[PDB]
């Protein structure tokens, strides 16, 4: 048995641990999100995949809005995409995301 | 043919939801969108429509309303 | 930088239209890679690097181990 709303995080990845000793989460695997996109559970997923695990600001915005009662704020910026981002462009690879029409943007 | 009186979480009947909007991932936002709605009300900012419960819950309300046909949708 | 791409490509075309076989099967390969910065914007000039670009420090981190 082991359960976790919330609890303390990793310092390396910013997704909750694994086990009860450290009041760990519960893993989330690929055939999960498999599953979720078989449904098509869109926003499920990325509520997931984004301030369920990662996004520091979105954890404690959701934790905020859930504890006011107010309305859930959209996932923005998830850790992964910045570390792989960031990650990316320490191997001297220049990624930069286009929109449907206009000029580029950085996430903040 | 026959509800055989549903109760709780399957109330209102998913059947005569999905017959409101095209398919059932419409009917999610469709729901959703109204639940962010009557989200904002407590804080458009249109009231509950149907006769709200002694707790119910947005999601619910949402879907009494698709049920009892008081909300239209458009497909972007 | 004492290059000209397009001079490189209209060689590797008439390379792979004369030059059938071997040649044209080297060719073929240097088609894609070459050919790539003309209709791409990126130039050449980044594959060699002045300055080395440095992952942030917490991706890298130093933290004191428990003990």
């Amino acid at each position: 048995i082991h359960a976790r709303s919330t609890g303390p995080y990793s310092m390396i990845t910013q997704q909750p641990l694994g086990g009860k000793a450290q009041f760990g989460g519960q893993r989330f695997g690929e055939m999960e999100c498999w599953a979720m996109q078989a449904y098509g559970a869109a926003y499920t997923l990325q509520e997931l995949l984004t301030i369920k695990s990662d996004d520091t600001v979105g954890r404690v915005k959701v934790y905020e809005a859930i504890v006011k009662g107010e309305n859930i704020p959209e996932p923005g910026i998830p850790e992964s995409f910045k570390v792989l981002l960031k990650e990316l462009q320490s191997l001297c690879l220049n990624v930069e995301v286009l929109s449907s029409d206009g000029a580029a943007i950085e996430m903040r | 043919s026959a509800y055989d009186t549903p109760l709780g979480i399957t109330n209102p009947p998913i059947d005569e939801l999905l017959s409101r909007a095209s398919s059932k991932y419409a009917l999610v936002i469709y729901a959703a969108k109204r639940a962010r709605q009557i989200n904002d009300y407590y804080n458009e900012y249109v009231g509950p429509l149907v006769e709200p419960g002694l707790q119910e819950k947005p999601l619910s309300i949402a879907l009494r309303e698709i049920h009892g046909d008081l909300l239209e949708h458009t497909e972007g | 930088e004492n290059f000209d791409i397009d001079a490189e490509a209209e060689s590797l075309r008439e390379v792979i239209r004369s030059g059938k076989g071997q040649k044209k099967l080297r060719a073929l390969k240097r088609l894609k890679v070459v050919a790539a910065f003309q209709q791409s914007g990126n130039s050449p000039m980044g594959m060699v690097l002045d300055a080395v670009p440095v992952i942030p420090p917490e991706l890298r981190p130093m933290v004191q181990l428990d003990g």
